């Protein structure tokens, strides 16, 4: 088996949250829905 | 037919060459591929602007003038050639005045020409609420003119024959002016201000002195730091950095008489005996940023022979 | 490990079994508090406008 | 001439090395 | 791993197809309230335009 | 097994209080609520 | 290694072939969305002219 | 075990999702789209 | 068993005594309750 | 036993010494009391 299947549950995880995050503070810093005040 | 048995007959051995010269030509596409996107979709460069009397600085956006008040301009202009009451502008026509007035003094405020005085009779002084305006305008004038022909002409002609306006301070805000701004107080305490009590031509000096301490260097590195963000080319503009006390860059001389004419400004206008009353500038103290705002020269500059003859650097 | 249901007996110890159920608990219980003061806070002041 | 030449050189590596890959792996 | 399917046994045992399932069932799960999430934004203010 | 039930926990439950606290954090300190004087 | 092919058994395990085939399925997924994304950004703004 | 066949997920992954995400950071960046305001 | 009995009431303890300070402290720092001189 | 007497007694201790000589700067550097002159 070339991967194990907790490398791969690890990697999507950690892929997962670190985008969630990104996207969630790139949209409140751009100023273009009004939200948390404006 | 071939010298290389275990490269070219073997399976394993086969399938290096097409991986090898797959992976070449996948990285090569990649670099093209991404490369132009960026120069395909990238903006433009950001041009200068070429107004004949500023430097980086316009103008003409013009919709704070009422359409109405140029048709006041017009008549009054054909009414009488010559001005009826000048103090500052004792040697202009009131075409030139006129032409002076929309180009300069409100575009550098970008107020209309009612903020100063009455659009239906030009040359009244006190008939309208707005007459303490005008007075301040009057000593505003008057403190360019002194700042042009006292601080500015000591320095060299490789310089520039650049001239100091409204423009040059004010920057298109009648009024909210503010020197020090939180952009420019990075990393340094925000209550932290240019030392003007001092003497500058060796008011900062600390280089061997054995008199002071890490303190008087922390201070002066402050100043150091501020004078290298207004200017923005870095600590090696006006030093040599294996002898700071050295005079050989030639901007040291001229940021002595900066230094000096900022002190100047803050003894005689900002502060007269007493910033409370007496004093034009609203008690707001100068900083080498309020003018040149990141450049070496100002973007509010003029060029040379543009501003009134009274006005300039050489009257 | 006689108390794991037989689906999950490859999975779980006897004595996780227990501690598995307080956190099931401990969780479904803050979701419960936590869409009461979501609901509280909107109440008050909405955040979206 | 600069899109012609290019695409004459790139074509003759391509059917270059499509010869030699098949007198290879043969 | 007996549970596991024919096709799949060379890649997993019998305790990780279940957790498996749990973590596919998420996944779908996550995707229709991403899917809904998107939608009402997107009714709400556009961000394309 | 896969994962301990210990480092599965473990893990949940320091994202939880990092999470928790970072919300709290940039709730309080967008000035949109009137809390903590205003 | 009996489910893979006579061509590509020196290369190949049993395990790793179906692992492959994902892949495989998943790249020509994901080519189509992407074709489909810049048909659209096509249609929406011209990046060329 | 051979590593052929893993080193070349690997590396193809990665090169995938820098690129994308360093594509997506270039885009917004450039303005020319009028996306999340202008 | 999955953990010690001592290490869950030293990391119980810890993170009570270092929330109760976050807290009073975040409190003080406020100058919303006039307590110690306002 | 869970936890030694020993330990007990100089954790409790400690924590007992830090907080008395935090409490004490706190309140004096508050400037509220006028203890050591004002
Ligand atoms: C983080 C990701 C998770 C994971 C998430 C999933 C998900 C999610 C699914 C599977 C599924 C499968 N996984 Mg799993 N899986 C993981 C780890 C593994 C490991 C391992 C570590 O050893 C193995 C061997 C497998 C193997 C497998 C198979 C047993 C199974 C079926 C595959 C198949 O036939 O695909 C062949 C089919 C494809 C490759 C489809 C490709 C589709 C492309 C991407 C296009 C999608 C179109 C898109 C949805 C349309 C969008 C519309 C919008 C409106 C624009 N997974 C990791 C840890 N796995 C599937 C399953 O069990 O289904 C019942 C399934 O749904
Ligand atoms: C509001 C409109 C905004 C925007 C705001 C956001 C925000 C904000 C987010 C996304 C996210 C995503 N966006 Mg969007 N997005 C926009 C426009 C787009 C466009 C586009 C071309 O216009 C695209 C292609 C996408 C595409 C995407 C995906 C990459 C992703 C959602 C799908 C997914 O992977 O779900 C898969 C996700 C899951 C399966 C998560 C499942 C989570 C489960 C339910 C647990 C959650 C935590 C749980 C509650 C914790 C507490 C309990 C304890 C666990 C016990 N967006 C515009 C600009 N987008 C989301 C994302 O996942 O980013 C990584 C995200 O956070
Ligand atoms: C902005 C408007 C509101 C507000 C809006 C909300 C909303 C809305 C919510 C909260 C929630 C909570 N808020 Mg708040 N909040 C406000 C102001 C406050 C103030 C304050 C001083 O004013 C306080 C003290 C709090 C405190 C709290 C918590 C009670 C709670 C989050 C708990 C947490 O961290 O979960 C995350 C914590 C963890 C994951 C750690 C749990 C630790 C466990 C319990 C202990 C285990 C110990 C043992 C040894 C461990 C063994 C395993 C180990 C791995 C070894 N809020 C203001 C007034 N707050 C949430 C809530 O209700 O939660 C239930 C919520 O949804
Ligand atoms: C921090 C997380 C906790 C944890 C928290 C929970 C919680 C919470 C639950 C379980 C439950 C289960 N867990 Mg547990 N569990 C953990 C660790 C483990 C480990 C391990 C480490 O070895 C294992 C093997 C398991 C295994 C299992 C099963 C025994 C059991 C049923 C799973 C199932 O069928 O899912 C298949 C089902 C799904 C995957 C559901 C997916 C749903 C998706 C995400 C959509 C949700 C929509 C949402 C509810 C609606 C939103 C509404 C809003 C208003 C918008 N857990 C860790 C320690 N576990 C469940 C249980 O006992 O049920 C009786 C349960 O409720
Ligand atoms: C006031 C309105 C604010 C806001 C304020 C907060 C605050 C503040 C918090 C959240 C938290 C959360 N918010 Mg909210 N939130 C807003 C808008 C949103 C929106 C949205 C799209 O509008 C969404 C989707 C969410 C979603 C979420 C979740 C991620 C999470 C609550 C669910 C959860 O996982 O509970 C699961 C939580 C638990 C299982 C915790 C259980 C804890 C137990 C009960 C013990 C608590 C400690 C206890 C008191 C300690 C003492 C006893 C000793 C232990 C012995 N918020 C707006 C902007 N939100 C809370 C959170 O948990 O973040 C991680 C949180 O702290
Ligand atoms: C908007 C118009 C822009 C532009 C914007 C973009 C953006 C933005 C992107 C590209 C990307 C690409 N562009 Mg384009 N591009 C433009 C013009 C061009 C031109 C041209 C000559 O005009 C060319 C030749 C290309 C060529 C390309 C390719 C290199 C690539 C898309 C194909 C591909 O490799 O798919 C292969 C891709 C895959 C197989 C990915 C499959 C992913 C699967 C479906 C999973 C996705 C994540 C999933 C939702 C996560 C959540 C679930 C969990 C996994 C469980 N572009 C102009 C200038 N281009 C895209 C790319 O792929 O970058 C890496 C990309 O992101
Ligand atoms: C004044 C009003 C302030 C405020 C000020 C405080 C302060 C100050 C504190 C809290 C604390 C808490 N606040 Mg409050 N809080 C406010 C608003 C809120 C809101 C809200 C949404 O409005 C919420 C949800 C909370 C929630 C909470 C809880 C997290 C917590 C109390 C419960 C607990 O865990 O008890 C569990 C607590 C215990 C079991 C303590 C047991 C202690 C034993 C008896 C020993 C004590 C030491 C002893 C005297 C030492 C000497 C003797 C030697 C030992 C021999 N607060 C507002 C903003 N809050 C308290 C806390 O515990 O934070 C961690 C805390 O200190
Ligand atoms: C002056 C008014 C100030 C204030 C100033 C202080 C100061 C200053 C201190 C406290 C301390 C405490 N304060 Mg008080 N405090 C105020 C308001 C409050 C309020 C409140 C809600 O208003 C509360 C709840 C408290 C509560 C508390 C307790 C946590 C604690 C005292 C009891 C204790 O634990 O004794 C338990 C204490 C002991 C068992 C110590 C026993 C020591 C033995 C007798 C030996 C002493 C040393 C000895 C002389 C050394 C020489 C001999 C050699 C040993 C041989 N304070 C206001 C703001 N408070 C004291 C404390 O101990 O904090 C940790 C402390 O130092
Ligand atoms: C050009 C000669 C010139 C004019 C004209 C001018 C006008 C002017 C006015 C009308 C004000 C007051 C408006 C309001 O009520 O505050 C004002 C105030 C300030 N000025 Fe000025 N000014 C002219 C020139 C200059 C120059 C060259 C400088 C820079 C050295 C300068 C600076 C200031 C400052 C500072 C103020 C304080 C205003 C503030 O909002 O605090 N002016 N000026
Ligand atoms: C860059 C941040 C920077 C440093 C560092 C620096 C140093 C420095 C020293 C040590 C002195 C005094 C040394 C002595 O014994 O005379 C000193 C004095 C002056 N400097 Fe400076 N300097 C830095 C930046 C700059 C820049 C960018 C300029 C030009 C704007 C500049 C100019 C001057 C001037 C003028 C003096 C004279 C001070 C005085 O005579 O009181 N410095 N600097």
């Amino acid at each position: 088996r070339p991967f194990e299947f907790r490398t791969s549950v690890v990697v999507s995880t950690l892929l997962g949250l670190v985008m969630a995050l990104l996207i969630h503070f790139v949209v409140l810093s751009s100023g273009a829905f009004n939200w948390l005040r404006a | 037919p071939t010298l290389f048995p275990e490269i070219t007959n073997t399976v394993r051995g086969r399938f290096y060459i097409v991986a090898g010269i797959i992976s070449v030509v996948m990285a090569v596409a990649s670099i093209a591929i991404f490369w132009w996107i960026f120069y395909t979709i990238t903006p433009a460069p950001a041009p200068p602007l070429q107004n004949p009397i500023y430097v980086n600085y316009t103008q003409e956006p013009t919709d704070y003038i009422s359409a109405e008040s140029l048709a006041a301009m017009n008549a009054y202009i054909q009414a009488n050639p010559q001005p009826q009451a000048v103090q500052v502008l004792k040697g202009m026509t009131t075409a030139q005045i006129s032409a002076y007035m929309v180009a300069q003094v409100s575009g550098g405020l970008k107020v209309d020409c009612s903020y100063c005085h009455n659009i239906a009779n030009f040359a009244q002084q006190d008939g309208y609420p707005n007459a303490a305006k005008k007075v301040t305008a009057r000593k505003m004038m008057l403190m360019s003119a002194d700042l042009n022909q006292n601080y500015t002409a000591k320095l060299p002609a490789s310089v520039g024959g650049y001239q100091i306006t409204c423009a040059t301070c004010h920057n298109g805000k009648a009024a909210g002016l503010e020197p020090y701004p939180i952009e420019i107080m990075n990393t340094l305490p925000n209550d932290w201000r240019l030392p003007l009590e001092l003497d500058y031509p060796g008011g900062l000096v600390v280089t061997g002195r054995k008199d002071v301490s890490n303190h008087e260097v922390e201070q002066n590195q402050f100043a150091m730091y501020h004078m290298n963000v207004s200017m923005g080319q870095g600590c090696t503009f006006c030093h040599n950095a294996r002898y700071f006390p050295s005079y050989e860059i030639a901007q040291k001389n001229h940021s002595i008489i900066m230094l000096q004419m900022t002190k100047h400004i803050q003894e005689t206008y900002v502060a007269p005996g007493g910033r409370i009353a007496d004093g034009i500038m609203a008690g707001k103290s100068p900083s080498c940023w309020l003018c040149h705002q990141g450049a070496n020269i100002p973007p509010g500059a003029a060029k040379p022979g543009q501003v009134p003859a009274v006005l300039s650097s050489t009257p | 490990n006689d108390l794991v249901p037989d689906q999950w007996k490859p999975l779980f110890n006897n004595a996780q079994w227990l501690v598995h159920d307080i956190v099931v608990k401990t969780i479904y219980g803050g979701l419960i508090i936590a869409v009461i003061a979501h609901v509280l806070c909107w109440a008050w002041t909405p955040w979206i406008r | 001439m600069a899109p012609f030449l290019m695409a004459f050189f790139t074509i003759v590596l391509i059917v270059a090395t499509l010869y030699f890959l098949s007198m290879i792996m043969s």
